[PDB]
């Protein structure tokens, strides 16, 4: 799936044509297309759990949106697909204004019908027989926890509660005709799984940014191409986990073990749990990882290197100048305000030009 | 909740959906690689007793297709896969997989880890089974029909398979832009090929019919006396499903065919019968060649083509009598693929160059066989 | 189908509610759903062919119209279904807009599926064997010619050629368990016919003016009656044609013979063919029958008393001024204008006040 | 396209649509005028051998479901209907009836104009007929088995589809609210009646359980003798397929209980049988009533009720021996519909009571024989 970047383009002329206009992608691999699907939207670093919403059920006006964006796409179209299929379109019509094949879109139209059953019957809907076969196809926790109404967190515990896990295979070139000693795994929700992590290495997991785009590009996979060299080199067995398909990193001979997939906690925890590691390097893949912190930290992942905390403290606006102040360091005039008139004040205060940071 | 489940001889049992008929079948396992072409796999008289397993995931995809049958019927005695699509979508479908399936009274069974399958019986080697399809499927049941199973060793299905009478076969290859072809007129081909039917896949016999071959198929035992009272330009020696070893009365005609100077084609169980008939002896591989991706060597020219294959038992080359010199080996494990007497027109191919399904890389041996005739023509 | 006259009532809310707003009602009469419901779509007299279109294929908003003539129902609901299966909403969206049971939605998006081929096809595709298709689901020649892009009297040859006419079957309260006697009718396409007609009889058919509405009501029916009353007392074996449920024209004992069908030409057409008349009698029913009388006489059809160009000479307006001047008769000064800064001096010509008729 | 046709004796072609099981259909053909309960026409016994014309054009509008079923199958010959719909639409639905014909393995049709038919029927009269579905429908085939069917007229169904062994029933009605009921225990009924299996519906079992009733059905030819030997409270003779005048079995096992004090009631077939038995005559009608709207009037009462039907044979009233007196009537054409013997407690209806489906005017004659039970019971 491209990744595209049109909101630092404002003025731009936004709709898909012949020349390209994306900055990245992400790719995903899953047992079935719709396990693949999803797992490439969740890895599309796009604030996307899945198949998220565009439009309100309860717009007048959403059938009009969701027509435009069908019939002239944008890099949001494949979210508007869903919203044509919770707002009654058929898979003629969206076929119609797409040509998209429909052996596509009766999958996404599966997918949306299984999304309104779990709003329907909730996190008490949510049994063991339900929940396996929503995982055997691609819905990630947090898009469940949505539907449903609760954290993501509570749809993580009730899978530990049901052992239900995914499992990884491998690529290897042959559909298993031969056997391979690479291991360039991804998850599935199948039943065998061919993970056979080590119990004789000292691990270092290593956590890319997903896809490239404007701000957050080869420069970062740079550095966890590096971290994982290095490592290995003095002795490590490196994991890399990322689904950049364009790097270096994705490479199979960067690291020791390869987990090609979306770098997003749910993702990553399932392979810290079965893989055990030393330490996880989140400070090297950019935003994506960097974000994922305090939660990873939080569910138990040893984080080396410079801690989620003071990574808040330097990010945090606030936290920092009392650093600063600490430090007894310069830092230029500053305020927050609320109100436009609190504003106007302040910036009388602090004085002109001025630095408007949302 | 439509219940099925596939129990192999070694006890492992999977557990999935059914989506074909209610029933049950027992068989040999096999998996194949094939990407494409299900339906062409399936009507393959090859896979007669076996069960076949695909790699691929989506099974289904473009529906179905009478163009893409190779023979009168489903041989294969059911079908193992990890996703069956909810629609076909394809201009050519004219039935989806689960109607075509159910028409076909087929037991086949859906959402299964194939992949695990295909490990197992790659590490493990071929192992029999049973699909049962119903209410509530006894696995018990099914694990002892796996192990009654006598097992494809020792067991020659071409006689099962073969045409009751002989038969004339005109018919050429399909195109996009005018589909199968009406057939000629016995007029409007140069050569005629007496076919032995082993079980053999209408894709052969289109193309040759293609290359001037105007056909007689015979079946599998018809006395060579017969045959030569035909005055065939060549004969062909079709492919088939089980054992090569035990048609007894095919290694016979063969050796008859062989004091001759007719050309001989033989093509996978052909190639084998050929290869006995000359004296060699075959073997049950591990877990044998079923893809479409298999690569080739031509010993003698040093090229590779990449395959279509389909076979159980190969041709231990170790056995192999000096006038018969090997001329293609594989390039996936060393094993044999084609052999030519160095005495006789006669030459064979473990792979299928007629493919369907499959890459074309090998149609050109049907070549040889032409100049063969032609120069037997000459003659 | 109810009859309803909004255009008349500007302001007011057009919406469907407890309280009725319809000024009248059509009945229709089919061997199947799909026939009956066609049939009465084009004997409701407000100009459709059957299931003719309300917004544009090309137009962007035309979803959201959709979406609301379906969710608050209006008059025009039933033309909006179909506008929303050819604009892509599928049964199960359109159900949850309007609550009209799954088993009648269903017929209209096959019907409607149907009309796409014949708008594929064209004139060309319209075999024999598809055109009894078309007919038996109560598509009239008027529909069909729009979509094959020619004109109805085409289609209308094409049935003669093909000898594709429907034929009649009776009302009997028993579903044929007895016989009957009275000859009350309805159209329909298939095999064997009980229209029965007399070839001993000089035959008086009187044309009904179909559901009542503002202007066209009960007076019509009352001289409709008295055609049929006054012609039969003595001698003339009379045939009444309408299909308004509500009137005594359409109750058995008002004529010989009852066909309840369309006031429509072609309807009209079909029982002249098969019962020969004397004369038809146009000019009872109100503007119903009044606008077939051309189109009648041109087919052939024996229309008695005034003459269509008698009609046309008075309905006219132009043809009427030039026999009022022609008699020498006293009209008011009137004009034909077309541009605006044309009337504003017309209208100097003419004096105010002034009534603008379009 | 899947064809289909019925052609009656005479001649009469009818070209429509295959909609359920591909095959052929011999039977009498008879229309049944009931806008609703197609489900419970299919599986009345009575329809036995019999061709089943549905008058109402829209055919399975609710689809099925089990409490529908009237029987343990389908028992109509063949379904002759005008129009299939699109879907089914009702909650109770679950299964279409195409699924559901296909899965009974019922040849029907679709698509032809059943009044015609149903005109025909009437004007001339009962007619056997065939139906073929397939590819190329023989019409000069479905004829030849038309006219090759013996007919009704002498002919014993109901020995054909009696039970096998004798059984016990004590389960009553559907409620909306809580569908089918759980069997009742025995000793939860008062009255102990034994009903004679000619192809009851279940309807009628059921209702007689809902007054108390707590039974044992047996075969149609169990003995006077063995019954006797239960010492039933009362005895029902269930409706049922065919000629009732070669029962010689039932008739004679009749007589027997007409000679104690047992109260005996029959419903259709056993109308038909308790009139012969008693001396009466039974005729086959020109075409029977089969509906759901027909009127009886209760002659003793002067009052109407409307009815189901479903027979082709009638009790002659002008016959009636002396002991048996009228007890009502059709009013569409005055024949006998209702009888009592004058010196025993014994009494039939003609019509069905328990509907299933139609109109519950006529279930108070249950109650009657209630009312004769308990008076037998006083003694
Ligand atoms: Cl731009
Ligand atoms: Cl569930
Ligand atoms: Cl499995
Ligand atoms: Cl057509
Ligand atoms: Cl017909
Ligand atoms: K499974
Ligand atoms: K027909």
């Amino acid at each position: 799936i491209p990744r595209f970047n049109f909101e630092k383009f404002a003025g731009a002329n936004d709709r898909l044509t012949t020349q390209m206009k994306s900055v990245g992608e992400v790719m995903a691999i899953g047992r079935t297309q719709q396990e693949s699907l999803q797992k490439a939207l969740r890895g599309l670093e796009v604030g996307a759990t899945g198949f998220d919403p565009k439009v309100s059920l309860d717009d007048p006006e959403a059938l009009t949106k969701i027509r435009r964006e069908l019939k002239d796409a944008g890099a949001d179209r494949i979210w508007y697909i869903a919203d044509a299929f919770r707002a009654g379109l058929s898979v003629d019509g969206v076929f119609n204004l797409t040509n998209i094949d429909r052996w596509f879109l009766v999958q996404i139209e599966e997918l949306v019908r299984l999304e309104e059953k779990v709003a329907e019957v909730g996190i008490t809907g949510l049994n063991a027989d339900f929940l396996r076969q929503l995982k055997r196809k691609g819905f990630a926790d947090a898009r469940l926890a949505k539907l449903a109404g609760v954290r993501e967190a509570e749809i993580r515990k009730l899978r530990d509660q049901y052992d239900l896990h995914p499992v990884y295979k491998r690529v290897d070139t042959c559909a298993a005709e031969f056997a391979t000693d690479t291991a360039y795994m991804y998850s599935t929700y199948e039943e065998e799984c061919e993970a056979n992590p080590s119990t004789d290495r000292e691990k270092i997991m290593v956590l890319g940014g997903g896809p490239n785009r404007i701000g957050q590009g080869i420069e970062f996979d740079y550095c966890c191409v590096h971290a994982s060299l290095a490592l290995r080199e003095d002795g490590y067995e490196t994991i890399m986990v990322n689904c950049n398909p364009e790097t270096v990193s994705t490479d199979y001979d960067t690291s020791d073990r390869l987990y090609f997939e979306p770098v997003t906690l749910e993702d990553v925890l399932e392979i810290v749990r079965i893989e055990k590691p030393k330490g996880v390097i989140v400070q090297y893949g950019g935003q994506t990882p960097l974000k994922l912190a305090r939660a990873l930290e939080a569910a138990g992942v040893p984080v080396i290197g410079t801690s989620p905390d003071a990574i808040d403290r330097a990010e945090d606006r606030e936290r920092f100048q009392h650093a600063v102040e600490r430090l007894k360091l310069k830092q230029p005039a500053n305020a927050t305000v609320t109100a436009i008139e609190m504003a106007v004040e302040k910036a009388k205060e602090i004085g002109y030009p001025l630095v408007v940071r949302a | 909740i439509k219940s099925a489940l596939l129990v192999l001889e070694d006890g492992t049992q999977f557990h999935g959906r059914a989506i074909g008929a209610t029933g049950s079948a027992v068989g040999e396992v096999v998996f194949n690689t094939s990407m494409t072409g299900y339906q062409e796999i399936l009507t393959d008289p090859s896979y007669s007793r076996q069960i076949v397993t695909l790699t691929y995931p989506h099974i289904g995809n473009v529906g179905t297709n009478d163009a893409d049958e190779e023979s009168s019927q489903v041989h294969a005695q059911g079908l193992v896969i990890r996703d069956l699509p909810l629609i076909a979508s394809n201009f050519r479908n004219t039935e989806d997989l689960s109607s075509y399936l159910k028409r076909h009274n087929i037991v086949a069974i859906a959402d299964i880890d194939t992949r695990k399958l295909t490990r197992l019986l790659r590490e493990k080697g071929a192992q029999n089974g049973c699909i049962i399809a119903g209410d509530n499927p006894d696995a018990a049941l099914a694990l002892e029909k796996a192990r009654a199973f006598p097992g494809l060793n020792g067991m020659d299905l071409a006689k099962e398979v073969t045409t009751a009478e002989a038969y004339s076969w005109t018919q050429g290859s399909w195109t996009l832009t005018g589909g199968l072809p009406q057939a000629k007129k016995e007029d409007e081909l140069p050569f005629h090929v007496v076919a032995y039917d082993f079980g053999a896949k209408r894709n052969i016999l289109r193309m040759l019919v293609d290359r001037g071959c105007r056909l007689t198929i015979v079946p599998a035992q018809t006395s060579a006396e017969d045959v030569l009272k035909m005055n065939p330009d060549g004969i062909f020696l079709s492919n088939g499903p089980g054992d090569p070893a035990p048609c007894d009365y095919a290694i016979t005609a063969i050796q008859k065919f062989l004091e001759t100077d007719i050309p001989v084609f033989g093509i996978c169980l052909g190639h084998q019968l050929l290869a006995l008939a000359s004296g060699a002896k075959t073997v049950k591989m591990k877990f044998g060649h079923h893809g479409g991706n298999h690569p080739v060597k031509d010993v003698e020219k040093n090229v590779v083509m990449i395959t279509a294959q389909n076979h159980g038992f190969a041709v231990d080359e170790a056995t192999l009598p000096a006038n018969l010199r090997v001329t293609h080996k594989s390039l996936f494990d060393g094993t044999l693929q084609g052999i030519h007497r160095t005495d006789k027109p006669a030459f064979s191919f473990q792979g299928n160059p007629e493919a369907s399904p499959g890459p074309h890389d090998a149609a050109p041996l049907f070549d040889h066989f032409i100049e063969l005739i032609e120069q037997y023509r000459k003659t």
